[PDB]
């Protein structure tokens, strides 16, 4: 099993940059597909970005050219670098992991292991 | 038990033919090779010609252009043709054969003949 | 560094194989040009046929002798049969000779090479009759030495055709080995094609196609430049003069025979060709252990003799550059395969393991396609399985030869070590990449590729099983031999 703890994020004005990294303690951080999801006060959880175990990166329609995801299997940390945090980024970011799955990788039920989330705020 | 008939030679003048024919015995499974050895009243016996079932020929030290050997394997016979004889051809000619008797499993046995006297003299 | 390692391997293998194919085709065209313009019923080179055997199968020995006797060459001097005999058990071969040939067995008390008088007159008096000699057991080289002495004491033999005691010659095999000797006054040796006839087992079939490749492609490519490295044991021809010159150094220097003779001809700066129109049917081992033993011996000889071809290349001028490059290629191919396997095993990446497997399969399929086109046979595609044999029967043999040359026991300890290492590497890769992801396109590629490869290999093996059930795999000579042995 894999236990995920978030780190990073906070209060950044509209236009700045930020980084959120989830650290996953587990047997094999080599075969675990990782993803990030955002929960907004006026919305629900949704897929924003993710990276497979073979370093294939998937990005959401709204954040296709905004964020950058990477993973480090030595220190067991997957990081998301956000640039130009405009509104609608004021959300709690959760890091999710999954070893076995199918073609559906966007629905929250696909990923088995979930984190506690880190809050990110944006002020205009 | 096989025998070689031998056609027979005789006394001939220098410079003619002999036509020495050697015919084998009866019950015979195979004949591999047959040769015409010669024994002079001088120094031991020697080889004149040897012929195989496949037509290969092995001649002696004086047969290269004078004596020829023919098989005609229809009746397991051998023929030796003599040309340009000289006074040194007086000898006894022996027929040599390799014959099977019993069956295919029987070994090839070498057999010799009684021989024929050939004398070349101007008398 | 994975894509470069696989692309370089694929180019380095396939380009050299294609160059060898082109050179082989050019050599075959030249030999066919030589065969044309030859007068009908040609026999000019008087030939002495030499057989050396040691406790041979009676049936195969009889077939070999009868194939020699049925040959359609009209200028054969005699058959010289030399046996490491002098014993009671080795008299069965003499009895077979007597029942196919003359009763002209000779049993001297000494071997010719060990005597102050090495002339053959001490054992031979009639140079006309086919002769059988029962030597004391000393080895293949000594029996070949006696054959050379018996053939060279008749001042009419021009060439010697060396064959084994198990080869079934075709009716024109003798004619097609001694003809190239007459086409170039620098050609002193000729190698004939050896074909495997007992393709009733999977190992035997793969080895038969390996022999087809190694003779009709490698040896043809070598023979285009007239620098054939090894004259095949089952069917070779040597001029009598080169035998006279190179016999003594070859006998006063184990399994390097027919490779050290070729080497002596090469250091003398003389040319050697290979003709594909002379076929001799020999057999192949049907056991993996005996195949590994034979390949260990062959690799010992190869690594012992490769250092002489590399120092004698300059005698050939600029045609020896191909010889040197071939030696360097044979040296580097083993190291490339070892390093590539080690990298793919240690790194343990699925998208690279699958890529390597598929590239190797494609290369072997192309090779087998050419083999089927040349042989006019659909069974040549069985060669796609030979990549297993080389990996599991040839690498341990080469490593054992290397670790014996400069250092069960040694023979059968590196084989199990190599197999255990391969199995451990495979298990490590599977255990390190245990996960399923159908969303990833790369995982889809890897899984689909590996499943397709297993399906293809299973289909080929099932085809082989169906062919073996119906006895469709058997060569026509194999069916004839089965019927004849049943008749006996
Ligand atoms: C002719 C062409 C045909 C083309 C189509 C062929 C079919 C295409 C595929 C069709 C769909 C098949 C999908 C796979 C079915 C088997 C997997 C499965 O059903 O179970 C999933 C399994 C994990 O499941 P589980 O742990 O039980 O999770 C709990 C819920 N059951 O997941 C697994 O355990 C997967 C384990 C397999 C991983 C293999 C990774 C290795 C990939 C190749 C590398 C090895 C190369 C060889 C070794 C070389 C060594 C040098
Ligand atoms: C029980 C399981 C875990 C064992 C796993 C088996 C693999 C570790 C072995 C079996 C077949 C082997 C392959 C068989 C043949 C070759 C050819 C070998 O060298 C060649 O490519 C030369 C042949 C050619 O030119 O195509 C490269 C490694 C490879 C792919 C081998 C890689 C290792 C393989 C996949
Ligand atoms: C077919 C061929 O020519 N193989 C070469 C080897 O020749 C073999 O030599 C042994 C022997 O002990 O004399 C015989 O048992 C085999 O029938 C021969 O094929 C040769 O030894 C080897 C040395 O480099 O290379 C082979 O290509
Ligand atoms: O010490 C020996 C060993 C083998 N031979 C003969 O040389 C050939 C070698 O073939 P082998 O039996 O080793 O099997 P192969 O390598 O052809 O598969 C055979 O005709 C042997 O009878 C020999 O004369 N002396
Ligand atoms: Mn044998
Ligand atoms: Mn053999």
């Amino acid at each position: 099993q894999v236990q995920l703890v978030e780190s990073g994020g906070g209060l950044v004005q509209a236009g700045g940059s930020l980084k959120v990294s989830c650290a996953a303690s587990g047997r094999a951080f080599k075969t675990y597909r990782m993803a990030w999801f955002r929960q907004a006060p006026g919305k629900e959880r949704e897929f924003v970005s993710g990276i497979s175990a073979l370093e294939t990166t998937y990005y959401a329609d709204s954040v296709k050219g905004r964020f950058t995801i990477s993973r480090d299997n030595t220190k067991n940390t997957v990081s998301l670098q956000m640039d130009s945090l405009k509104p609608e980024d004021t959300a709690v970011y959760y890091c999710a992991a999954r070893r076995y799955g199918g073609t559906d990788y966007t629905t929250t039920g696909s990923y088995d292991y979930w984190g506690q989330g880190t809050q990110v705020t944006v002020s205009s | 038990q096989v025998q070689l008939v031998e056609s027979g030679g005789g006394s001939v003048q220098p410079g003619e033919s002999l036509r020495l024919s050697c015919q084998a015995s009866g019950r015979i499974v195979d004949v591999n090779d047959m040769a015409w050895y010669r024994q002079a009243p001088g120094k031991q016996r020697e080889l004149v010609a040897r012929i195989a079932r496949g037509g290969s020929t092995h001649y002696g030290d004086s047969a290269w252009g004078r004596f020829t050997i023919s098989r005609d394997n229809t009746r397991n016979t051998v023929y030796l043709q003599m040309t340009s004889l000289n006074v040194e051809d007086t000898a006894v000619y022996y027929c040599n054969g390799e014959v099977k008797v019993g069956t295919r499993l029987s070994p090839f046995r070498t057999y010799w003949g009684r021989g024929t006297q050939v004398t070349v003299s101007s008398h | 560094s994975a894509v470069w390692g696989i692309s370089v391997y694929g180019v380095f293998v396939l380009g050299f194989y294609i160059a060898q194919i082109v050179f082989s085709e050019f050599n075959r065209m030249r030999l066919s040009d030589w065969i044309s313009l030859r007068p009908d019923n040609w026999n000019a080179t008087r030939v002495a046929v030499i057989i050396a055997g040691y406790r041979e199968d009676p049936f195969m020995f009889k077939k070999c002798l009868e194939s020699v006797r049925d040959s359609e060459y009209g200028n054969v001097a005699r058959l010289i049969c030399v046996i490491d005999g002098d014993e009671e058990e080795d008299l069965k071969m003499a009895e077979i000779y007597k029942q196919v040939y003359n009763d002209n067995v000779k049993k001297p008390g000494v071997v010719l090479c060990e005597s102050e008088n090495k002339n053959g007159s001490t054992i031979d008096s009639d140079v006309s009759k086919n002769i059988c000699i029962l030597q004391p057991h000393r080895g293949k080289r000594e029996s070949l030495y006696t054959g050379f002495q018996l053939a060279s004491m008749d001042p009419s033999v021009h060439a010697v055709v060396l064959i084994d005691s198990d080869t079934v010659l075709e009716k024109n095999a003798i004619l097609e080995v001694v003809y190239p000797l007459s086409c170039d006054p620098n050609i002193k040796a000729v190698a004939g094609e050896c074909k495997i006839w007992n393709t009733d087992t999977i190992l035997s079939m793969l080895v038969s196609w390996r022999y087809f490749s190694a003779f009709n492609v490698e040896r043809g490519a070598q023979s285009l430049w007239k620098t054939v490295q090894c004259v095949g044991g089952p069917l070779g021809a040597y001029t009598i003069d080169i035998i006279n010159e190179i016999k003594d150094p070859w006998i006063t220097q184990t399994y390097g025979d027919d490779r050290r003779l070729t080497n002596e001809v090469l250091m003398r700066g003389k040319k050697i060709v290979y003709t594909p129109f002379a076929v001799g049917w020999s057999d192949s081992p049907t056991n993996v252990m005996r195949y590994i033993v034979q390949q260990t011996r062959w690799s010992k000889s190869w690594c012992r003799e490769i250092w002489y071809t590399l120092g004698s290349a300059w005698k050939h001028g600029f045609s020896g550059i191909y010889l040197a490059f071939e030696c360097m290629y044979q040296i580097m191919y083993f190291f490339l395969v070892m390093y590539l396997f080690s990298y793919i095993a240690i790194k343990a990446d699925i998208r690279a393991q699958t890529a390597t497997v598929l590239v190797s399969t494609l290369v072997t399929i192309i090779k087998s396609s050419y083999l089927a086109l040349r042989a006019k046979n659909l069974k040549a595609f069985y060669f796609v399985l030979y990549t297993y044999v080389y990996f599991f029967c040839m690498i341990p043999a080469r490593i054992t030869a290397m670790f014996t040359m400069f250092d069960w026991a040694k023979q059968f300890l590196i084989t199990y070590m190599w197999w255990a290492g391969v199995l451990a590497a495979g298990v490590y890769s599977i255990v390190d990449n245990w996960y399923f992801d159908w969303a990833d396109i790369q995982y889809r590629f890897a899984l689909v590729g590996i499943c397709s490869y297993l399906v293809f290999v299973s289909i080929v093996l099932v085809i082989y099983l169906i062919g073996k059930i119906t006895t469709w795999n058997y060569t026509p000579l194999q069916k004839e031999l089965i019927e004849e042995r049943y008749l006996h």
